[PDB]
DNA sequence: TCATGATCATAGGCGGTAGCGTGCGCCAGACAGGG
DNA sequence: CCCTGTCTGGCGTCCTCTCACCCCTATGATCATGA
């Protein structure tokens, strides 16, 4: 509504601010009841399809985990390394960037000490196994969990995890909700990925590639941007370069899809006959 | 059932067997005294619809009814969705030895420890009392030792304070949402008809005091005992499953 | 002026907006409507009338024979309501009819009936409603609740994108009839027009309008118009008019008058269509390829040939124009189909269709109704003539008549019930207006679209649906039978229709227990607006916008007051001045405002009437005039709020409080209270409990005395006049000789209601409130209710509270109260629990009720008689025996384990000819002697005014002032007086003495054949005993108190007197809440209720310390004159000159507890007039005293909050939760512990509990949480002498459910087994 | 029973309120023509027994 | 998905304590499937030890006792 | 002594010479329509 | 046979507390009263 409520409840609210109020609140109240009415329905599927999962073994023996990065949205790093590989059994043993230098070896858990070991040496990507790559027959085997949740130590061999992680998944259903360019903020390294580019006329980088994706690499190794990067866009940067912050690199039309070339030449027309496959229009009021 | 006035309103089940029964027997009696040529073929479509009335009612074209608007209940009416034997008698229980009142605060208490009514632990707890007595020497039979008890004799509460003492009980707090909403404490005994829970523990169980009730049970073997006070114990859930997140946040 | 109890206790009053229309009888609708439905209505609508005049004359099958209608008649009841409470019966009244049976004769049934016989039958039983609005079903008092539904009419809904998943939004025009066959036209992704009936299967929609006799010529001359092509000369030229070309590019050069106007590749433009319509061109130029696509409308036939060229709605091609031309055709019709304008959905149509002409139709309509049977053409045309288009099967009513023709702008509103062919046309042109692009769809929850039934609709329905069965009888019995030998009672039968009847008023959806603990809780039950129930929405079902407040709210349904949970939205309760149109729709009360002057008229405004116009907002600031002192003013146009000119508004709002319900409308400060928190507010104010002694509220509203008075539970004054005689039990008024009847002498006597059960086992009681001599006035309380004083609404009581932590008592929502709050039994309510017990009759015998009983001694039977029944006024515990019953084995009732209580009343009723025993004879010779001494009072009462009329008579004209008493009193008449008007009275008043005598001796003996007979009862019973417990519940650590704002809480410590924060006087507060629950739960109301209470106390010390001292009353009119003064432009101004020094005292009496204090809801008191009456008592300008410790006697810090909150005791008690078991009773069928309190039963150990033992390793405690505590049979018998042997062990066992569902399982053809 | 009517234009639901009215011998949706064998070729008959049914 | 995943068990009891009954008994009926109690629910519907917590170590001890 | 009328007790599944139903919604997988 | 629409089956929170309601109508037989 363009006409607000400029009256707090310390002073008095006439009728009709009060009446826009009531709008706010029962909207809020019938949220909480259809709410709560799919919010347990979801546990009692997520407790139905896990239901059976028991640690019941002590160590599969594969290799073959997942590779934790922290998130990266394209402004401040959300969830960093420490809140992610807390406490979870390294895939291939980690070595420092002072490479064939083992800085872990490849079954120890990563409590607390060794996160600040890694948050130190700004380690990369500690690969990590996860139960989703396991190999236990009929069950999930102890290592590839991680640490006992709600405790310190290891899990212990038979704590039916599959009913406390659908809990732990449904419990905040309560809670939860029901119904140009590329602009930079840090500065260090610059990073492209799965980029096709070729130089314009004017010096510059242009594109000729959807799947390129932008990366800010800082001064010890992660990354603190990334930017998708659309098809055709145009740098005024490259790659491996060094920028400033508050500095736009990339530029585009959102609107037109650019066809830009590689080769210099003339252009011609071919399988182009007039009045099939191409029509006369002329624009009226412009002439071009 | 009776419903005490001289009549039986019937479960469905004996209505839909006394159908199948009925147009049965009458189709025997058609089969008997033979059926006019293109005739014996109405009454045995009869019992193949009262027989799917019966095996599964509703899924064939419009269902039955006996009073007035509601279809009764066939067999897959029993076993299937709520109100059937699979979510309603077989994996959540009516529970012998359990209790529940309101909710009420009393600061004074350790965070292992709950306040607890004095006439709901002698109602909890009457056969460990019966034990105590016949094993103390203060009742012959079974039946001396309950009239001591429903008299509430001035000995009786010494039992009780001696069989209290390192037994824990197992609070629950109605829409059980994670596994912290299930624990377990050492009673109390309070002069009152509440149930003092100790507030840091409120954090878990997403409970103020406006009028929440929370059920208490009793664990009865010796292996109970001592899961519930090994492994839910309220000292030892201080952090969340969930992540390394304290639950004891002071509120 | 005052009325003389308005001189007891003036309450102060803030508010600004002097009001102009007084709030109406909250229980206009149900009495309204009741009173509507049962009355003797002539011109035919409404009422019973309209059932009986439209189900009858029932006509026979061709047998000439006919049962025509005269009229109908309520007689009394045999019952009435005090009697029908007590025994049990329904509150009905026996309707009688008039029916008139005329039998025609052969070959002229335009001819002479032989005979006819009209007389006296008699059908159902229709419950009455009593004065209060509420019905008696079966003892209980049950309230009918008014239905919200959809209003009959036409109804242009949009199925909006997600059909087809494109975003191609569909149309539907639903026709709602009142009572009939529905009717659904819509669209398709393919643009094609399909109706429906009764959301069957789905026919294209212009097979009805060949059901209607239209040929399609007609059809496509209807639904389109008309292009002209003229064959002259040139290329088959064309008329055109410009306007049909409005954008579209034509495929040529367009010349005219040797003019180029359009040029091939443009479009034409709206100059261009000025240009060819200024030159008034006619006739253009088309090529061969123009007419290429074009539809005819009608049929060509070449006269040569006698054949058909061209069907009609057909594309026209090279060959067809060949054939047309030289067949002597000069004139071409054809349609403008374009792709903005006019698409073509009924060629479409017409080009989906198989049938050609009426029958076809007929028949495909008469197949998609009944399916799979030989139509006939007879049968066709009675079907679909009894669809639509009879007066029986289809009926609009007035609502449906209105609707239909006001949303398709009609201009008159009446018609008939009946549908028509101009109707369904209609229809069809608005879709398709519709879906061209002007025009709007009506959505559903809009006011104007939601009709409003009451009690009189749904019982005329239900009564007619009764009617309809026994025409189905009497059509059965009337052509089958020998005439004429039979009378009209002889056919028709009372049974279908006091069934139907007895079934709406037994167990509707609607029809529903009243919820009776508060007089606020039945006057805001009375009033409700459910959406539920048979012809609304369900709950589990649906949805989201019926669940949210519409702009169209405003002032007719209560924005706040609705019940949260599983239904918000849908249990609406309507608000305080809207009262219900003649149609049904929500109308209010808005003041005219003429173009300068707010004029004080009311005028009532409808649901759609207020969209056209513009409102003013209920608080603008007008000088005195009307003259608006801004020049911009806000308001509301049409839904939507915004800021408007001084003198282009049409309207003002009545009063202030108009937005809200009146069970939102007694909070103080609702303006400050987030909307949630005032929602929980009114609705705990529901559910309160009376308490013993019920006090006042300090900070009210001043709409008290609208909710008592206007409720049922206070004894209101018929004629003003004198009391005479106060009592506990009964209340005699002297009426005032200007307010009083020539004849029937007349003193009035009112019979209060002493302590009985309530629904909710609360205690209605009434006390007097009038001393005797005293004058009273008409309209005015003479006895309090329940939760009543002085004629106000007391629910709570009104407590010293302080905002501050202590000691962690009060964590999270926690209350904490001294002992002096139940030293001074402030909150003990008293409930009344009612227990039966039934003397059955089984084998080897009847019952025995005497006290010769087997396996007890002294110690029980001293509390019974020598007859079995417990004596009134023995306090019993929990476990004695009230009633003594021995079976062919002992079953005596006893008290249920837990209650204490006290037997106040003990009823004994007797199925006739069993033998009365000695107790019940002594209730016999009991009622015998108080009704002989009640009706023996009546008499003397009356003959005592009639003597006191003929003393008032005969002062003047023959007085005899020695001569009057010494002879006998009876004769008062042939004293010396001649002929004149006293002669006449005395002779009247002996008429009346006469009417009296004769009058009390056939009453005597009717009310001795009222106690003396038996009743009928259950089948199989003998005689019932109903015993009174009496139990008085205090208060404990547990209960749930409450304020009026949403501040819930469980008391949680009762503390000693000396440990509560005193302040620097000596008092301690009596109640510690806890500071943290405002800044969240956004009250802010309650602060200030908290300090406008402590001014309130401040001014009533400053009152009982002038008293007190025993000071003349000059001082007490200087501070009481000063105290009401104090504020800005208000509307009380009362002065105490005109008071006279004796109601001064008096008044000062009332106030010395404190001075009551009224806050309008939205124009209530600021803050600067709080802190200038917390400035005339000494108190503390912030409101915060600084207060000591009662523990460690030494100050807190920083000053506390302390004041009076009016705090309100819930009826959710902690001894009726309280519950434990050990081993108790075990279920039939499925071998597990019982569900419930009433029953002894054990807590559901759930399935989300299961989930968390899992969770845990807990395997042993979830093992015998479901096979040795629940189900196990053996098992927990072993485990049963495990435990008192002392050896914790458990044999688990099977569970045997588990049993069962193998049992249920294998009773189907299915074999499931245990390996191994 | 065996009743001898005719269907299409005497409508069947204006008989309805009288007896010999359960349904007709269907095998299917249509109201089967039924054969007459007991008056055609099976006329005088019930030598069964006179058992009285039980 | 999690209802088709559950559902689609080798054991009929857990997707019959789920959702629909009559189409999982069917299945069952007519392939002669055989439930072994294979985990959690279906010892808590025949009422024995989980093999979950101290039930696991029961468990262990039945299978290396077969 | 016989006949007639009235009252009381005991006994079954739309009620009628049709029509009642009408305000959930999503997903999903089989059955079939159109081409 | 390869889509593409329709159809009909599934499913839609937990725990507790309270209250009412749970055939009436028609036909046949027996008894009493009146002629
Ligand atoms: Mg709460
Ligand atoms: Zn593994």
């Amino acid at each position: 509504i363009e006409t607000p409520i400029t009256a707090n409840f310390r002073e008095g609210l006439n009728v009709l601010q009060y009446f826009i109020s009531t709008h706010g609140a029962r909207k809020g109240l019938a949220d909480t009841a259809l709410k709560t009415a799919n919010s347990g329905y979801l546990t009692r599927r997520l407790v139905d399809v896990a239901q059976d999962l028991v640690v019941t073994e002590d160590d599969c023996g594969t290799h073959e985990g997942i590779m934790m990065t922290p998130v990266i949205e394209g402004g401040d790093v959300k969830e960093p390394l420490r809140d992610r590989v807390l406490g979870r059994v390294t895939a291939e043993d980690v070595l420092k960037p002072g490479t064939a230098d083992i800085l872990v070896p490849r079954n120890t858990l990563l409590h607390e000490q060794w996160c600040d070991l890694l948050e130190e040496n700004s380690v990369d990507a500690v690969k990590v196994r996860s139960v989703v790559s396991c190999d236990t027959d009929f069950g999930v085997c102890a290592h590839c969990y991680g640490r006992d949740l709600a405790r310190g130590h290891i899990i212990n061999k038979g704590e039916a995890i599959g009913v406390i992680a659908a809990q732990s998944i449904g419990e905040p259903g309560t809670q939860l909700t029901m119904r140009s360019s590329i602009q930079v903020k840090n500065k260090g390294s610059i990073k492209l990925s799965n980029v096709k580019s070729v130089v314009n006329s004017s010096g510059k980088l242009v594109i000729t590639s959807r799947n390129t994706e932008l990366k800010l690499i800082d001064e010890f190794g992660r990354t603190k941007e990334s930017y998708k990067v659309p098809y055709g866009a145009v740098l005024a940067k490259g790659d491996g370069e060094q920028v400033a912050g508050g500095e736009t690199v990339a530029n585009w039309d959102p609107h037109t899809m650019p066809v830009i070339t590689e080769v210099s030449g003339f252009v011609r027309f071919t399988d182009m006959i007039d009045g099939q496959t191409i029509t006369r229009q002329t624009d009226e009021l412009t002439g071009l | 059932v009776p419903l005490d006035g001289g009549r039986f309103a019937t479960s469905d089940l004996n209505d839909l067997y006394r159908r199948v029964i009925n147009r049965n027997n009458r189709l025997k009696r058609l089969l008997d005294l033979a059926a006019p040529d293109i005739i014996v073929r109405n009454e045995k479509r009869m019992l193949q619809e009262a027989v799917d009335a019966l095996l599964d009612n509703g899924r064939r074209g419009r269902a039955i009814t006996g009073s007035n608007k509601r279809p009764l209940k066939s067999l897959a009416d029993m076993i299937k969705g709520k109100q059937g034997r699979f979510r309603q008698n077989l994996l959540g229980k009516r529970v012998d030895y359990s209790g529940r009142s309101v909710i009420t605060v009393g600061p004074y208490l350790r965070l292992h420890q709950c306040g607890l009514p004095k006439k709901m632990a002698l109602e909890l707890f009457k056969p460990f009392i019966y034990g105590k007595l016949e094993l103390r020497g203060l009742a012959t039979t079974i039946k001396a030792a309950k009239k001591m008890v429903e008299r509430e004799e001035a000995v009786v509460w010494d039992i009780l304070d001696e069989v209290i003492r390192e037994h824990p009980v197992l609070l629950n707090r109605a829409p059980t949402l994670h596994r912290l909403g299930i624990q377990a404490f050492e009673p109390v005994l309070i002069e009152g008809k509440a149930i003092q829970l100790h507030p840091l523990v409120c954090a878990a169980y997403n409970a103020d005091f406006d009028g929440d009730q929370m059920a208490v049970h009793v664990p009865l073997t010796l292996e109970a005992q001592l899961e519930a006070r090994a492994l839910m114990m309220s000292t030892n859930n201080i952090l969340s499953p969930a992540n390394g997140e304290p639950i004891i946040v002071p509120s | 002026v005052y009325s003389y109890t308005e001189k007891k206790r003036i309450r102060k009053d803030f508010g600004k907006r002097p009001q102009v229309l007084d709030v109406p009888y909250l229980l206009s609708i149900q009495l309204d409507s009741f009173q509507k439905f049962i009355e003797q209505d002539p011109e035919g609508q409404y009422g019973l009338e309209a059932a009986f005049r439209s189900v009858f004359p029932i006509q026979s099958y061709s047998g000439n024979s006919e049962l025509q209608y005269v009229s109908y008649r309520l007689g009394e009841p045999v019952f009435d309501v005090q009697e029908c409470q007590i025994r049990g019966v329904t509150y009905s009244a026996p309707l009688r009819v008039k029916l008139r049976l005329v039998i025609y004769e052969r070959e002229a049934p335009e001819g002479t009936v032989k005979d006819i016989k009209e007389q006296e039958v008699y059908m159902g039983e229709i419950p009455l409603m009593t004065d209060n609005g509420t019905f008696v079903i079966n003892g209980t008092e049950r309230v009918i609740v008014s239905q919200l539904h959809r209003s009959p009419g036409v109804f242009f809904d949009s199925d909006k994108g997600k059909t087809h998943s494109s975003g191609k939004v569909l149309y539907n025009a639903r026709i709602i009839p009142y009572r009939g066959s529905w009717l659904d036209f819509e669209f398709d992704p393919k643009d094609n027009l399909f109706v429906r009936i009764d959301r069957r299967r789905k026919l294209p929609a212009t097979i009805i309008l060949r059901a209607l006799n239209y040929t399609t010529e007609q059809i496509l001359d209807l639904f389109f118009e008309k292009v002209i092509f003229e064959i002259r000369d040139n290329k088959l030229q064309m008329e055109l008019v410009p306007e049909r070309l409005r954008g579209e590019t034509a495929s040529f050069d367009i010349e005219a008058n040797g003019k180029v106007y359009v040029e091939k590749g443009r479009r034409i433009t709206a100059r261009h269509i000025r240009q060819l319509e200024k030159d008034d061109v006619k006739l253009i130029e088309v090529p061969v390829e123009y007419i290429a696509g074009k539809v005819v409308a009608k049929d060509y036939i070449d006269e040569s040939t006698g054949e058909l060229i061209c069907a009609a709605n057909m594309e026209l091609s090279l060959d067809l124009l060949a054939k047309l031309s030289q067949s002597g055709h000069k004139r071409i019709e054809t349609l403008f189909t374009n792709d903005l304008d006019h698409g073509p959905y009924i060629s479409e149509t017409l080009r989906v269709d198989p049938t050609n002409d009426r029958l076809s139709a007929l028949v495909e309509i008469y197949r998609m109704m009944r399916p799979g049977e030989p139509p006939t053409r007879e049968a066709a045309e009675s079907l679909f003539e009894n669809l639509f288009f009879s007066e029986d099967r289809y009926d609009l009513s007035a609502v449906g008549r209105m609707k239909f023709n006001r949303s398709l702008l009609r201009e008159e509103i009446e018609g008939s019930g009946i549908l028509s062919k101009d109707d369904i046309i209609d229809v069809m042109k608005k879709l398709i207006d519709i879906r061209n692009g002007k025009g709007e769809v009506d959505d559903i929850d809009h006011l104007g679209n939601r009709r409003i039934r009451s009690v009189g609709e749904m019982a005329e329905n239900q009564f007619r649906v009764g009617l309809v069965r026994v025409e189905r009888a009497v059509k059965e019995r009337l052509s089958l039978g020998d005439l004429d030998t039979l009378m009209p009672q002889d056919m028709i039968n009372a049974k279908p229709i006091s069934a139907a009847v007895k079934e709406f008023f037994g167990s509707s959806q609607l029809s529903q227990f009243m919820d009776q603990n508060n007089p606020l809780s039945e006057i805001t039950h009375k009033r409700r607006i459910s959406a539920l129930g048979p012809g609304g929405l369900t709950r589990e079902r649906a949805g989201f916008e019926v669940r949210d407040v519409h702009p169209t709210h405003y002032g007719r349904v209560c924005p706040i007051e609705t019940p949260e949970g599983p239904n918000i939205g849908l249990i609406n309760s309507l608000s305080v001045y809207a009262q219900t149109n003649e149609y049904g729709f929500l109308e209010t009360p808005y003041r005219k405002v003429t173009d300068g002057v707010v004029t004080d008229e009311i005028h009532y405004l409808s649901a759609i009437e207020e969209g056209n116009y513009v409102i003013a907002q209920a608080n603008s600031n007008l000088d005195e005039e009307g003259h608006f002192v801004e020049d911009l003013v806000t308001c509301r146009s049409k839904g939507e709020s915004s800021l408007f000119s001084r003198d282009q508004v049409d309207y003002m709002d009545v009063s202030t409080q108009q937005v809200v319900s009146v069970g939102a409308s007694l909070i103080p400060f609702l303006e400050h209270d987030d909307a949630n928190r005032a929602l929980m507010g009114a609705n705990m104010q529901r559910q309160a409990v009376p308490t013993l002694r019920a006090d006042k509220p300090l900070v009210g509203t001043g709409m008290e005395r609208a909710v008592a008075v206007d409720s049922g539970v206070t004894a209101v004054a018929k004629r003003g006049g004198v009391v005479q005689y106060v009592d506990a039990s009964r209340i005699v008024i002297k009426v005032n000789e200007d307010e009083m009847y020539p004849g029937e002498a007349g003193i009035d006597i009112y019979n209060l209601t002493k302590y009985t059960r309530s629904n909710q086992n609360t205690c209605i009681n009434q006390m007097p409130c009038v001393s005797l001599g005293e004058p009273v006035e008409r309209g005015d309380v003479l006895a309090d209710g329940p939760s009543t004083d002085l004629g106000e609404l007391a629910l709570g009581q009104n407590m010293r509270v302080a905002f501050m932590p202590w000691n962690g008592y009060n964590f999270e929502d926690s209350i904490l109260v001294s002992e002096r709050v139940v030293q001074e039994d402030r909150f003990t309510t008293i409930h009344i629990q009612e227990l039966a017990c039934v003397s059955r009759d089984t084998k080897l015998g009847p019952e025995e009720i005497t006290a010769d009983i087997p396996n007890v001694g002294e110690a029980a039977l001293s509390k019974l008689d020598e007859s079995g029944i417990v004596y009134i006024g023995a306090e019993v515990t929990g476990g004695d025996i009230l009633v003594g019953k021995v079976t062919p084995k002992d079953s005596s009732l006893r008290v249920p384990n837990g209650v204490s209580g006290t037997v106040i009343d003990v009823q004994v009723f007797t199925r006739d000819g069993v033998e009365k025993d000695k107790r019940a004879l002594e209730i016999e010779e009991m009622q015998l002697k108080q009704a002989k001494k009640d009706l023996s009072e009546e008499l003397q009462i009356l003959e005592a005014g009639l003597f006191s009329r003929i003393r008032a008579v005969l002062v003047a004209g023959g007085v005899e002032a020695e001569k009057l008493d010494k002879l006998p009193r009876d004769r008062w008449l042939e004293l010396g007086l001649t002929d004149e008007e006293k002669q006449n009275q005395l002779e009247q008043l002996a008429e009346q003495y006469d009417e009296l005598k004769h009058e009390f001796e056939k009453k005597l003996e009717a009310k001795r054949r009222k106690i003396t007979q038996g009743d009928d009862l259950a089948p199989g019973v003998l005689k019932i005993v109903k015993v009174y417990l009496a139990v008085k519940r205090r208060i404990q650590p547990g209960d749930k108190m409450a304020g009026r704002h949403g501040n819930k809480g469980v008391i949680s410590k009762i503390n000693p007197i000396e440990d509560m924060p005193y302040d620097e006087n000596g008092t301690p507060v009596d109640i510690v809440l806890n500071p943290l629950g405002v800044p969240s739960r956004m009250n802010i109301g309650q602060i200030l209720e908290t300090h406008l209470g402590m001014a309130a106390k401040g001014i009533g010390d400053k009152i009982n310390a002038m008293l007190k001292q025993q000071q003349e009353v000059a001082k007490l009119r200087e501070f009481i004159q000063r105290a009401y003064d104090l504020g800005a432009d208000v509307r009380q101004k009362v002065d105490l000159s005109t008071f006279s020094d004796e109601e001064v005292m008096r008044l000062a009496e009332n106030l010395r507890k404190g001075m009551p204090i009224a806050t309008p809801v939205f124009d209530g008191a600021k803050e600067a007039e709080i802190k200038e009456l917390l400035k005339l008592g000494d108190l503390p300008t912030s409101g915060q005293i600084r207060l000591y410790d009662g523990r460690t006697g030494e100050q807190f810090e920083r000053p506390v909050t302390v004041g009076y909150m009016y705090m309100l005791k819930l009826n959710h008690l902690v001894d009726d939760k309280m519950h434990a078991r050990s081993t108790g009773s075990y279920s039939l069928v499925t071998q597990q512990p019982l569900g419930g309190k009433a029953q002894f039963g054990g807590q559901r150990f759930g399935e989300m509990e299961v989930w968390a033992l899992e969770a845990y390793g807990a395997a042993y405690t979830l093992q015998e949480m479901l096979t040795v505590k629940s189900d196990d049979v053996n098992g927990r018998t072993k485990m049963y002498k495990n435990i008192v042997d002392g050896n914790h062990q458990m044999e688990p066992g099977m569970p045997e459910s588990f049993n069962v569902l193998l049992k249920e399982i294998r009773s189907l053809g299915i074999n499931i087994e245990l390996e191994d | 029973l065996f009743v001898e009517f005719d269907p299409e234009v005497i409508h069947t639901t204006t008989i309805n309120a009288t007896r010999g009215v359960s349904h007709f011998v269907r095998f299917g949706a249509s109201p089967a023509i039924v054969p007459s064998a007991v008056i055609h070729q099976l006329s005088v008959y019930k030598p069964k027994d006179i058992v009285d049914p039980a | 998905g999690i209802t088709k995943a559950s559902l689609a068990t080798e054991s009929f009891i857990s997707a019959a304590s789920f959702q629909e009954t009559t189409r999982v008994l069917t299945e069952a009926a007519v392939a002669g499937k055989r439930d072994e109690l294979r985990g959690l629910k279906e010892n808590v519907i025949v009422g024995r030890l989980i093999p979950a917590g101290t039930g696991y170590a029961y468990h262990q001890d039945r299978m290396r006792r077969r």
